[PDB]
This record gives C-alpha cells, structure tokens and sequence, in this order.
C-alpha cells in the first residue's frame, strides 16, 4: 500500500477480516505462553489494528496526494458488537 | 346492538391477550434467568483461566 | 535405527517418553510400546527437550508401568491404501475393524500429508441435485463440492446422511469414503449391515464404497487422528488412483472436541472458550486436505454437532469458514414435525444464483424467502395478538407461508420405515414448478395438512383427495 | 442432556406441567422419540399400534389450534385424542 | 551517560526488562532513556524486580531492540516542558513538536507525575459557565472549573460538539485551553490543525490562546496511557505557574481506559471486570484529582467519552459517570431524528443544575420542560398502541408543545456549516429562558412546528414561521 502512496497514487486496501488476524495473535500469544488477554485476544490488538489503520490516507500536497483508502472488515460472529474485536 | 357487540368483543380480546403476554413473560423469564447464569459462568471461567496462567 | 526410550510418565494418553540415546524422532514421528495388549502407537507432537518428548497415545494406556521401554518406529503411521480397502472398515492403525484379516495393499501410506497448494486448485460449479426439495430449492450440491449440515444431538444427524448415501451415492459411480468418527457403535453396525444389505458392500464382490469408522468409545487421541486416515484414503483415490471419489465425515465435532481434551494435558494454555489454541490451524488443515485438486474432486459433506445448539461456540462458528455450502438443522424444526429438519432462513450455498440455477430458480427462491422472513416476522405479532388482528394482505402471506412450511416436509425414505410413511423424492425440476405455482397461490385453496408430510404438488392434490373422503 | 442425547437413541422426556396435570407418569410425546427401537415391537402390538405416534402427534397439533373453532374431524381427534 | 547502565534482559512486548548494575537502582514511575538510531526510546520505571532487574514500560516502538542493550537512567518521572512557548503547536508524548513549529522554548519543565491539590487547596465552585448553546444553557448549565463530560456513542458528532465548544467558548475565553486528543485519528488531528488555525485560536503569526498536545492511535498502549499525563502538566503549569484560567479539553478518555487496561495486562495484574485494569479507578482519580479549581486558578475540563454500544451499565462508562461533575449524554436517537444537540435532555445532569442557584424563574421552567417531555415519552406507549386520537385536549395540547420544545432544543452550530452549511446560531442564557417560558406558557402555540425545527431563537423560531406562511 505504501508502495502506491508513495507513488501518490490512489488507491484502495480491503482488509478482509481482521477477526481471522485476531485469532492468529491469540494463538501466537498463548504459545508464546503470554497471559491470556481480553476475551483471549492479546492486549495490544488495539496497537496492532490502529496502527495498521493509520496507514491509509489521503496525504499532503507534498506527498503527492498519496490516497491509499482502508476498508477493515469485521464479519460479526454472533452481531456483538461489544466484543473486543 | 352493534356496537355493545363491539365494545364487549374488545373487552374479551383485550382479556384473551393478557393471558398471552403473561406466558410470554414466564417464557422470557426462563431465557432471562437462563441467559444470566450464563453470562456468569463464562465471565467466570475467562478470570480463572486468566488466573491460571 | 533402534531408538530406545523409557517413559518418564503417563499423564492421561499424552505418555511422556524419555529417549536414552541423543537422538531425536522428529515431531509426527511414531513409536511403539509392545503393550501386553499387542501394541500401543504414540505419535510425536513436542520435543520438551533433554531427550524427552511428549507423545500423544492414540490408543488407551491403562496397565502403564512409569518407566516401561519404549522403541521408536518412526515417522507417521502407515495406514493400507489401494484399491483392495474398497470394503474394508479399517480401525486408525490400519488394521481392519471388519475382520476381513490382512488388507491387501501395495503402498501403505504415512497419515500426516499436506494440503494441497493454491495453486493447484481447480474449482467447481458443477450441478448436482439431491432430489430432496428443500435441499433442492434452498442449497443446490456440486460434485466436488464441502456441504455441511450443523445439526443437534445425532438428531437424524445420520438419517439425513443416510439419505444422502442412498441418492447420491448410487448415482455416483466414483468411489466413495464413509469416515464416521466418534460415532456409536450402533450406527456403525446399521451402517455396516445397511451397506452390505444395500450391496455397497460387495463381500463377493468388490464394493465401491470404503470404510473408516471411529466408535466414541475410542480413546481422545485415537479419534483425533481418525480424520488424517481418512484424508489419506481420499487421497489415494482422489490423487493416485485419480477417480472421483465422495467423502462423508460425521461427526467432526468430535474432531474439535477431542483436540481440546489433549490440548490441556499436552501443556497448552486450552484458551478459546476451552477449545485448543490450535482449533482454527487444525480445522484449517483438516478441511484443505478436503480440496478440489487439478486431479480428483471428492464430493464431501461433514458433520458438525452443534455443542448444546451454541452455534455461536467458536468450533461451529469456523466450520462455516472451511465450508461452501451449509445445511443447518434446527431442534426447533424437527419439533415442527418437518423433516427433513432442514432451517430454511439457516441455509447458504454458493451455487444458489440467478445465473447459476437461472433466474426462474433465484427468483421463486427469493419470494418464498422473504415470504418466510415475513412469517417469522410475525410470529410475535400473531402471538401477542391474533391473526385477525393483523392485516388481510399479510394473512394470506402468513397462510401461505405455514402452507409452505408444510410443503416442505417431504417423507425420507431411508427413514421410511421410522416415518412409516413411504418416502418420496422429486425432481429438481419438479420442485421450481411445484412452488411456483404456489406462489402463485394455485393450491392455496386446499389444506395445510394436505402439504404436511407429502412430496410433489401432484401428491398435495392427490392427498385432498383423501383428506376429501 | 445434548451430550448424552447424541450417543443413545431416543428420549423419554417426561413434561412436569402433565406430571402436575394427572397424567402420573406423564410421558411427554412431544420429546419422547425412539431412534431405532421399533423392531422391539412385538408384531400384533405393531399391528394395533400402526399410526397411534403420528395420531398422538395429531392430537398435539390438533390440540395447539384447539386453542378456536374445529371442523367435526378435527375435533373427533380431539376427543380421541384426549380420551 | 548515568553510570546507571542497564541492559536489557527481556523484550516480551512493551515490558522490557533491564538490568541496571549492582546497587544502581532508578525509582518507581521514574524515566529511563534508550539511545537508538531511532531517537531515545522512554522506558518508565513501573517495578523493580530487585536483583538489580527493574521491570519497566515502553513507551516508543521496540522493534529491532537488541537483549542487552545499554539503557542510560534519566532518573526522574518523565519531565515534559511547559511554558508559554507550549503554546500553539502540537507536542507529542515525548515533548516533541511533531508539527515541526521549531524545538518548544521551555521556561521550565515537570514531572508528569505531578500530584493532585489537598483539599485545603481546592476552592468550592460557584461560576456558572454559558456556552450559548440552547440545550446546556437551559437543562444542564455547565460551571467555570467544571468537569463537562460528554458521553455519547463513537465520534457521533463528538468530535463537532468539541469543535462547536472551542469555537465559542474558548474564543470568547481570554485565557488559555487545552486541548488534547488521546487516540483521534490523524486525518482528524490534520483536520483540527487547520480547522483551528483557520479560526485563528492557532496564529502561527502570533501566539495562541490554545496548546495541543495529540497523541494518536498508532502509538504503542503505553505512549496512550501518558499522553494524558502530558497534556495535564501543562494546563496545571496554566492554572498554577501562570495563574490563568483555561479550559481543558481531553478527547477521548475511554482510550484512557482502554490503554491502562491493556498495559495492566502486560504488566500482569489479573484483570478485572470486563477486563479493566484493577487500578481503573486510581487511574481515572489520580487525572480527575490533578484538574480542579484551586485558589490558584479554575480548570474547566471537557473529556469525551466513548460509550462502548452506547451501554453506560459497562463499567468503564459507569466508573467515569461516578468521576465527573458535568454529565452530557449524546444518543444516536437524537441525531437521527436529525435534531443537533444530539443530547438526551433528561439524562443531562450537572453540578450546578440546581434551583435558586440557577435561578427561580429557570428552574420553575425547566422543571416544566422536564415534566412536559417525560410525559411526551410515558405518552409515546400509548400513541404507540391505542393510537393518538385515544388522548386527552390536556395531553394533545402537551404532545403540540412537546413537539415543539423538542424542535426548538434545535439549535443551528457553525460546525455544522461543514454538515448543512447552515450557519451557527447561538443564543445567550438569558435569552433562551425568557424564550422557554414563553413556549411553555402557549405564546408560540400558534407557531408551527417545522418552524423551531433547525432554526435557533425565538426571533428565527418567529421569521422561520413567517417564512414557511410565505
């Protein structure tokens, strides 16, 4: 993605889902045998998530108008939408 | 006629249909009361295992 | 070489082994313990080191002695494949459960295998029809397609696979792989004596059909590794024999459950709503060693066991992941009397399309759809109220629709004798007609309960007829 | 009760609203079910006893809309049914 | 280089663990500074682990740290710098411009760790605040010093009623503000940036009644746990050093939360109820603790608050509710039935919310505009059912004015000339009573409905009316 932003070139990146990442860290992090997090998801998802959305945008005039647009996609495994994820 | 015919009907329908409500309630009561202990128990075991480790 | 080893403990059938000399069986490695009982096979799954790996203990290890020599075979078991297992029932070690004795094999196989890569991948959009009506409508089959059915406790769980062996698999002529894991003891004799009966199982003969079946009894570890067997058979047709095969796996639930048990004592963190750490990796491998390669394309379906009808439980939740097709059976729709037990708001398939199964297909499809939401809708209206307390356009609607719940039942015919009704099976083609023409409302002028428990629109008619008298 | 429910075959599920309600035992046929058990059925207790699970499942359906009007068959299982 | 060289002996995340030499022991909640080619990492002292072993918590990134990496001891609570040079640019965790307006000129610099007032310090309130805005003014008067609070779903027009907030109130204030952003987004931040040197409060030609100090969502949880800590030094470096009053602004305090429960995690304290950190509530005290009015100066907070699926019943929302004294509660509803205020008018509560203290006259009103529309709400059921036509003259001549007052709660905001472009309407306290009074007693009864609805005061409530006529 930053390949076409710095081109300053726009462009879309669909992250379909992000559950499935989730998943892939809690399993990384128990067998790593760190203490299980906030509804088995690793504390740090939240740095882990927002710093890969931060990553998508529509930069300066300086930066050629780098327009990388994010679409994250979380499929709703039950509709909860106060669980963690 | 009609309408002391009309009147009585709504009287005996409105009647018909608090009985209803009330075996919805107990049905919802029972998932309810269900649906807590659930809640409990797996709130319960997300802190023992954390505690666990 | 002659890896000695002792083993330094028995906790549960995760056996502990501690190899004397330095060297190492690699993980998935096997070995054996010549048990007073024959043998035991163990199977790598961790090196902890100094030695001591920890080993998972397919069958059971009652009589243990801590401290009992152990001699590494290596690598994962060989199971027997060839075209001479087609009539075998096979037990997880390769030896037949049917007693037929030595299998006659040329190659014998090791269970571990790989799924095959992306980019042999050849996918599907063949047509196959069940001749069952709700499947028919609701969620078309394809050859080579993973269907899977998410019904509660065995509850005609095996009936409707039954049905599906009886249709489909007469109708193929490819092999066909019955894996039955965790399943009675008794079904597995229906099955056995159903097959034979059946003639599926040519005895004289050589049958067309192969079996691998796991009993509940067996012990955890032994049903974990019931799966890769059979995958290993699929393989041998699917790949090495080539031929088109079908596949039946039920209950693969216990695939899952089994995993969690181990998971605790192998010395994992058994996080995931109890379930393994490893379920969404193990389910992965599981279900793409279940593949459509540019070879062989194996008609599966597998059966999930809703653990105590929690389908938001995270095991069924990522079953729906690993499948194209499902067929999710509700208690609540058996309560109905409907069966086949079928969901019909709970069924997806990727074959349903206005450009798949045409447009006159889709599109009787989404009217009887919305026609149920509809009716569910108003199932807490009809309730609080009454159905003359809600409008007369919506009541027709909600007729129709408790017409068409009924309709749906269509008698099995396998289970035609625990129905007692004779069972009845419709055409594809058939049954687009016989529910468009309801939905244009034509026999909506003849009873619900001529559309309980009856096939074809012709047997509605027919059934009025004896409702009639 | 699922887990138990997936290994056996069929159920005896009793209802305590009928326990209450005189019938002692009180066998409820709504979740009494019984997966292969009919080839006990000893042959004039099959003969006789032809359809009375599918007439007993009658009485419940006809019994859940009995709860208005009823055409003269309808309620003739009715009265058979509750009988 | 401190001869309080230490090593690091474990990199398991954020927790680094490091190995200061024998006897050489920092302090808890002290600073330790790591040179990298990726400027110096700041590791705060959270334990020690005796042994020489301290257990401390990243701050910056620590990929590519090397186990055994040479850590110099700055031997303090992580000193930021204040001045008056804070002033107008954006100052990031570790006290660096990040919008490049050249190095902060600092007077002095302190402790983030700075404690709270003792009581003896604290100087009971009395200042009524008056942001202008129709639904505050009247049903929830906010107080200079206070501690607004803004609860309400995500960013649902949060980050506008921020912006209509800055716009009026800080503007018309001749004293600094404070604003800070915890985990907003920078798009947002970029937003804001030029948003508020477009209204000038930033003059990068001249100073700014305003500082910013954002820290975004992309730093590590720990950074976001003391981004806070930051902002609040400097508004306490206002209140006291300076002696001014101001009005802090935080945004958004769930993130907080949400950042000291995940690093409690990390650091291993068994979590506690829906997985907060059991030091929740200290967390949350210690911040709202430090703001206060002083006799040294008034510190109006607003802190946005996310309610996670809009459940103030989660114990985070709840423990929040407890600590702060201006309560707002902004329900979708609200906004969907397009009205902006957004905020639920009997849910709206505060501290200076009272009776003689807000006036008889307002009180008497808004204890009628209370009773009128939680009649409306008990009528809706019945409306709901029964059907409207089943209602009392009394009731319907409620329901007309209900409808009304909940149109004329509209209040038309200049941020929401980037919405409608409709321009902003502001209407000063002691008009919107007098106005109230009149709905209430039927003199605009002959006004219709549509004509409070997104118009402001009664005089455009009045041409509105004469508009719609013609």
């Amino acid at each position: 993605g930053e390949w076409f932003r710095d081109n300053g070139k726009h462009a879309l990146i669909v992250y379909d889902d992000l559950s499935k990442q989730a998943v892939a860290y809690r399993q990384l992090s128990l067998l790593l045998r760190r203490p299980p997090g906030r509804e088995a998801y690793p504390g740090d998802v939240f740095y882990l998530h927002s710093r890969l959305l931060e990553r998508a945008a529509k930069l300066s005039e300086k930066e050629g108008s780098g327009s990388l647009t994010a679409l994250p996609v979380i499929e709703t495994q039950g509709g909860d939408v106060s669980a963690y994820i | 006629q009609g309408y002391a015919a009309e009147i009585s009907a709504r009287r005996n329908a409105m009647d018909n249909a608090s009985k209803n409500a009330g075996d919805m309630i107990n049905r919802y009561s029972i998932l309810y009361n269900r649906t807590r202990q659930a809640v409990i128990t797996n709130e319960l075991v997300d802190i023992i295992t954390g505690a666990s480790s | 070489t002659p890896i000695t080893g002792k083993v330094t403990a028995v906790i549960g059938a995760i056996v502990d082994v501690h190899f004397e000399q330095s060297e190492l069986p690699a993980i998935l490695n096997a070995l054996e313990i010549k048990t007073p009982q024959g043998k035991l096979v163990l199977e790598v799954a961790q090196h902890l080191g100094e030695n001591t790996v920890r080993t998972i203990a397919m069958d059971g290890t009652e009589g243990l002695v801590r401290g009992e020599k152990v001699l590494d075979t290596g690598g994962p078991i060989s199971v027997p494949v060839g075209r001479e297992t087609l009539g075998r029932i096979i037990n997880v070690i390769g030896e037949p459960i049917d007693e037929r004795g030595p299998i006659k094999s040329k190659l014998r196989k090791p269970i571990h295998a790989d799924p095959p890569s992306f980019a042999e991948q050849s996918t599907s959009a063949e047509i196959l029809e069940t001749g069952i009506k709700v499947v028919d409508l609701l969620a078309p089959y394809a050859r080579g397609g993973k269907i899977g059915l998410f019904g509660g406790a065995g509850v005609g769980k095996t009936v409707f696979i039954q049905e599906l062996i009886n249709n489909i698999a007469k109708a193929h002529g490819g092999f066909s792989v019955f894996t039955g894991v965790g399943e009675r003891t008794r079904e597995g004799n229906d099955l056995y004596r159903e097959m034979k009966e059946t003639g599926v199982i040519n005895l004289e003969g050589e049958s067309k059909v192969a079996l691998v079946f796991g009993q509940m009894n067996e012990p955890p570890g032994a049903r974990a590794r019931v799966a890769l067997t059979g995958l290993t058979i699929a393989e041998y047709f699917r790949d090495e024999e080539g031929q088109d095969v079908l596949l039946f796996i039920d209950n693969i639930f216990r695939f899952t459950q089994a995993g969690s048990e181990v998971s605790a004592l192998l010395g994992r963190i058994p996080s995931a709503v109890g379930y393994q750490p490893t379920l969404a990796t193990d389910m992965g491998l599981l279900q793409e060693r279940i593949t459509t390669t540019k070879k062989g394309s194996v008609t599966s379906v597998q059966a999930v066991y809703v653990p105590a009808d929690d389908l938001t439980d995270p095991a069924p939740a990522t079953t729906f992941a690993h499948l194209d097709a499902t067929t999710v059976l509700s208690r609540g729709i058996s309560e109905l009397g409907i069966y086949p037990a079928v969901d019909p708001l709970d069924s997806k398939s990727r074959l349903l399309d206005a450009a798949v199964v045409g447009q006159e297909h889709y599109d009787v499809a989404s009217k009887v759809q919305e026609t149920l939401q509809t009716y569910k809708s108003l199932q807490d209206i009809i309730a609080i109220l009454g159905m003359d307390e809600l409008s007369e356009q919506d009541k027709l609607t909600v007729e129709r629709a408790r017409k068409i719940q009924r309709f749906l039942s269509q008698p099995f015919a396998v289970a035609e004798v625990f129905t007692g009704i004779p069972g009845k099976l419709v055409r594809l083609k058939d049954t687009v007609a016989s529910f468009k023409a309801v939905l244009e409302g034509k026999y909506d002028n003849i009873p619900e309960h001529a559309f309980y428990m009856v096939g074809g629109i012709e047997d509605v008619v027919a059934k009025a007829e004896k409702l009639a008298a | 009760p699922t887990n138990v429910i997936s290994i056996t075959d069929g159920q005896i599920f009793l209802e305590a609203e009928l326990f209450y309600k005189g019938i002692r035992p009180a066998i409820n046929v709504g979740l009494s079910v019984s997966r292969v058990g009919s080839a006990a059925q000893v042959k004039a207790l099959k003969q006789v006893a032809g359809s009375l699970k599918l007439f007993l499942a009658q009485y419940r359906e006809v019994a859940a809309f009995a709860q208005s009007d009823l055409d003269a068959s309808t309620k003739q299982t009715l009265v058979r049914g509750e009988r």
